């Protein structure tokens, strides 16, 4: 498996994903060392949090808001 | 021989590489086929033995795709030359009379023989060699005791032959099918006068061809090309007739009566009606249980009538 | 891409090729059309090449050498335009325009 | 030489390759063959020139291209019909069946993202992954994660480094590697007052570097030395290392 | 939209390109700034190949030379999306102030010297 | 000061009289069939025209603008026109009908595997 989560660098509708993601990639890592994660994006899109099950098998949602704790919570929802 | 893709493209000039050399040719069959195979893209060496007769195949292509050899069946050199360079070969070849210098014989068999051993001493890919419907070994029309000498040759040496028996043929200035009927002074022959069988459009027949001769795993197949349903007796003659003139008129004359005016025809300035046709009309489609056809290399050949009444509609009353 | 030969031509007056690409097989050069052809169709170029080989060099004691080509019997300019070149080092003998070599001594 | 002559060519917009820059290349073609290259006008990236490798793709490209598929009986090597070669990889692939974590892709040198993609959705689809690139033994992680893509690349601008104070290389020959950013260095070099130092392999680069060892040690020694002082006094420093 | 005098499918089929023509860099002058250009991709099978009896390039793109020379970017695209077939546009690329003292030939203590 | 078959151009406002008289102008185009079989003498039937007609009437169901639907009843009433006589020819009648498949051999199945 291997994770992928592309944030656009706007204030509104990423620091959810912004102050998640300066916080809960050593969370991911070392809950999951042999999945991959990857965070790549700047300009301006829409948040959406995107993984890929280890047989060519893709998810994904979007991450609208939650100022935090339920990014995580629909993180986790996309694992199961 | 290798190649890419597939046959059919979209476009001309597009042009394909394989260089092929077509037998005849300046005839009936052999019309539509280099028309099919100029049409997209393919070298043609289209020998000749008239000069007059060759020049309608050159507007088939623009360039390069169309020359003209000058072989004869006699000189070995000229066959010789003819397919030095070639890629794929085919020969629809064979009068269907003697002429003042040709036996039945030495046109499709030694004839055969000559230009399959320049296939096999120039190694040629893809040998097909067309060859008559009812091509027994039987005697009763020699023609086709001969059609299936030439075919014994044919797979004597050279087992890269593709040996393909159409049926009686359809198409536009039939010889013997519809030009008997179209001018048809008075059609008069058939001592049986019906128990005829299976006829093949022309373009079908050049479809056939062009799809089997670029397809490879078909070598050494022999292919008979069936009329698509009707297998029908000379009662087409009424469908013909069926055009308002009715001008047919057989007359059903005796057999050894019917002799001398083939044994006139050896007379004549041109071509009428030689005996081994004659015989051949008390024949039928002797039809080959194993052999592949239109099912096996992908088409459905057209019917009978309606296509005949696009193909037999100059000659109308009014 | 297969076996056949006429061995009648070579490239030109010069045996091998003229320049950067310019080939001399005929296989490659389509074949197919070669034949019942009498190979007296037109072989003409010399290859010039040869041609300066042919040319004698001519010597300058100036240190610019003018080029015309033009005739002495014409009545109008017909040669190459009036390119000056320079004879200084020794192998620098070529106008660029009729390959006449040109040595200073 | 004198191939071509410019009304004959279609000039057409293009991206450069052989180097990491994406410099701004124009492709003279005459149709079939590609004349020359020019570089275009692109004032961040490398604003008019071209890496000098790049001039003379045109040559290193007319002259022994792969046309056709081939494939080996073994040590005797014949051309094949495409479709040929297609059924026997998938044959040859239904006779190994390397299903788990297995049939290791790698990145080539000078290809395009789309066939990359296709590539890594291509294995990813037949069951594992393991694509690697062309380094000598990175089959291994590069040490700096694929998360926070700022970490991964040049990530300052390429006109901002004519904006930094003093900058040093590690592992790198910029003259070896990316021509046009030495050409900037110089740029810089003769603009604005810069105290550059290599560090790693010797180089003559034309800007006056102040090698300081070939060791990870004398790495660690000169940062903590001197340019622990120099980097940050300075104002905007860069500090650029090889791959 | 349909298109009314367009009889090829090009409208669906291929993607087009509005650029503005870079300035040369051999040449100094600069007129290709002053367009706008429309130009159809070889992105095809038919792309120019190469012809076997004389060896010219017989191309198989029936609109393979054409250029538009329009006058502003907008009414480029708003006649793009008028006539009505995919396009990608292309921004272009201008050249930045540098302030040029000519006198730029003087110097403290440095080691570098130029002509 | 002439016509040839009253060719008229005069485009209407509103989007129900264009409708009525491009109705009228199918009734005349497909009135026409046997005439056209009669003038060129096609292998086909009168059944194929129609229904190639009603195809091509078809193409053009769902486009909006009147503002379009009028050089559209334009370009069909004016090629009715040059039907209605021998100003076509069957050479410049047939460009119309993609008629026969054996011309084409085997070709695309519309797969991706075959484009190749
Ligand atoms: N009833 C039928 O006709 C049927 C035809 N076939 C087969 O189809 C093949 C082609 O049919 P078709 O198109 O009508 O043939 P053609 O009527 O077109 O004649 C074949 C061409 O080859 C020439 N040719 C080749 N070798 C010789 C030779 N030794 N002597 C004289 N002429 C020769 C012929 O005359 P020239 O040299 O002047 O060019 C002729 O131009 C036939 O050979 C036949 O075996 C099979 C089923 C029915
Ligand atoms: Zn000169």
């Amino acid at each position: 498996r291997e994770i992928r989560f592309h944030l656009c660098q706007n204030g509104s509708s990423s620091a959810p994903l912004r102050q998640f993601v300066k916080n809960q990639i050593g969370a991911f890592q070392k809950a999951n060392p042999s999945t991959k994660v990857l965070v790549r994006e700047a300009n301006g899109v829409k948040p959406i949090v995107f993984a890929r099950f280890d047989h060519g098998h893709e998810s994904k949602i979007g991450l609208d808001v939650s100022s935090e704790k339920e990014v995580a919570e629909r993180v986790k929802s996309l694992i199961e | 021989g290798k190649t890419l893709i597939a046959k059919g493209t979209g476009g001309r000039s597009s042009r394909t590489g394989y260089t092929a050399t077509v037998f005849g040719a300046n005839g009936f069959l052999g019309s539509y086929l280099t028309a099919k195979l100029a049409k997209h893209g393919t070298t043609v060496v289209v020998p000749y033995r008239e000069e007059m007769a060759k020049r309608h195949l050159k507007v088939t292509g623009d360039l390069g795709v169309v020359n003209f050899l000058e072989m004869d069946l006699r000189n070995l050199e000229s066959i010789d030359e003819a397919v030095r360079h070639s890629d794929i070969v085919v020969n629809l070849i064979g009068r269907e009379y003697e002429t003042k210098n040709f036996n039945y014989y030495d046109v499709h068999v030694e004839g055969a023989r000559r230009i399959a051993e320049a296939v096999k001493k120039h190694n040629i890919a893809r040998y097909i060699h067309v060859s008559a419907f009812n091509a027994e070994i039987d005697s009763p029309s020699e023609f086709n005791h001969t059609k299936g000498l030439g075919e014994q040759v044919t797979k004597d040496i050279v087992p890269w032959a593709t040996i393909v028996r159409p049926a009686p043929m359809f198409g536009r200035e039939d010889k013997w099918f519809l030009d008997r009927m179209a001018r048809s002074p008075c059609l008069v022959s058939a001592n049986k006068f019906q128990e005829t069988s299976n006829p093949v459009h022309v373009i079908d027949v050049a479809a056939a061809l062009e799809r089997i001769c670029f397809d490879d795993s078909t070598v050494a197949q022999t292919f008979e090309l069936y009329g698509p349903q009707k297998f029908t007796q000379k009662q087409i003659i009424d469908m013909v007739s069926e055009t308002l003139r009715k001008e047919v008129r057989h007359i059903e004359l005796p057999k050894a009566l019917y002799q001398a005016y083939t044994k006139a025809t050896q007379a004549i300035w041109w071509p009428t009606y030689s005996p081994d046709q004659v015989e051949r009309q008390f024949l039928s489609q002797k039809i080959d249980p194993s052999a592949k056809t239109f099912n096996d290399l992908d088409l459905t050949p057209m019917e009978l009538p309606d296509l005949m009444f696009k193909l037999i509609r100059p000659y109308r009353v009014n | 891409i297969p076996e056949e030969y006429t061995k009648q031509a070579p490239n030109r007056d010069s045996t091998w090729a003229p320049a950067q690409a310019s080939k001399t097989e005929i296989y490659k050069n389509n074949m197919v059309r070669f034949e019942q052809k009498d190979l007296s169709k037109q072989p003409m170029p010399y290859a010039g090449i040869e041609l300066i080989a042919q040319q004698p060099v001519r010597f300058v004691h100036g240190n610019t050498a003018v080029c015309d080509g033009a005739n002495h019997n014409g009545p109008g300019a017909q040669g190459h335009p009036k390119i000056f070149i320079n004879v200084d080092a020794p192998g620098s003998h070529a106008c660029q325009y009729c390959g006449t070599r040109y040595e200073k001594e | 030489a004198f191939r071509a002559r410019p009304w004959e060519l279609k000039k057409t917009e293009s991206i450069d390759v052989m180097d990491a820059v994406g410099s701004n290349i124009r492709i003279d073609s005459k149709g079939v063959e590609v004349m020359r290259v020019i570089p275009r006008v692109h004032e961040d990236v490398n604003e008019e020139w071209i890496n000098d490798k790049s001039r003379f793709a045109c040559d290193g490209l007319k002259t022994q291209r792969l046309t056709t598929p081939l494939i080996r009986v073994g040590d005797k090597f014949v051309n094949a019909t495409w479709d040929d070669a297609l059924s026997t990889i998938a044959k040859a692939y239904q006779q190994k069946a390397p299903k788990g974590d297995e049939f290791k892709a790698v990145a080539g040198a000078l290809v395009e993202v789309e066939s990359m993609v296709a590539l890594k959705d291509m294995t990813n689809a037949l069951g594992s992954e393991n694509t690697t690139t062309d380094t000598p033994n990175g089959n291994s992680a590069p040490a700096h994660g694929i998360t926070f893509r700022s970490n991964y690349l040049f990530n300052s601008s390429i006109a901002g480094i004519e904006d930094a104070d003093a900058i040093l290389l590690v592992g790198t020959n910029p003259r070896r590697e990316a021509a046009v950013m030495n050409a900037r260095i110089r740029k810089a070099w003769l603009r604005q007052e810069l105290e550059i130092a290599s560090v790693g392999p010797t180089l003559d680069a034309t800007f006056d570097v102040a090698e300081l060892g070939n060791t990870h040690a004398d790495l660690e020694k000169a940062l903590s030395g001197e340019f622990g002082e120099v980097l940050k006094n300075a104002k905007n420093p860069l500090i650029i290392v090889g791959s | 939209e349909i298109v009314s005098g367009a009889p090829a499918e090009l409208s669906r089929n291929r993607v087009v390109r509005i650029y503005q023509q870079a300035k040369p860099a051999t040449q100094s002058g600069e007129y290709g700034t002053f367009a706008w250009r429309l130009d159809w991709d070889i992105v095809d099978v038919a792309n120019r190949w190469e012809n076997d009896l004389i060896g010219w390039q017989s191309s198989g793109d029936y609109m393979q030379a054409t250029q538009m020379k329009f006058t502003s970017k907008e009414s480029a695209i708003k006649f793009a999306n008028k006539q009505g077939w995919d396009f990608y546009i292309q921004e272009p690329h201008h050249r930045k102030f540098r302030v040029k003292q000519y006198a730029n030939n003087f110097v403290h203590s440095y080691g570098k010297l130029k002509h | 000061i002439a016509t040839a078959f009253a060719e008229t151009v005069k485009f209407s406002g509103s989007k129900q009289e264009l409708q009525k008289r491009t109705l009228a102008l199918y009734r005349q185009f497909l009135r026409g069939a046997p005439t056209f079989a009669d003038l060129y003498e096609v292998q086909f039937s009168i059944p194929t025209i129609r229904t190639k007609i009603r195809q091509e009437f078809e193409r053009h169901r769902f486009v909006d603008d009147l503002s379009i639907q009028n050089v559209l009843y334009a370009k069909g009433h004016m090629e009715y026109q040059e039907c209605i006589n021998f100003w076509k020819q069957q050479a410049q009648f047939l460009k119309y009908f993609p008629e026969e498949d054996d011309i084409q051999g085997r070709h695309q199945p519309s797969n991706f595997v075959d484009k190749f």
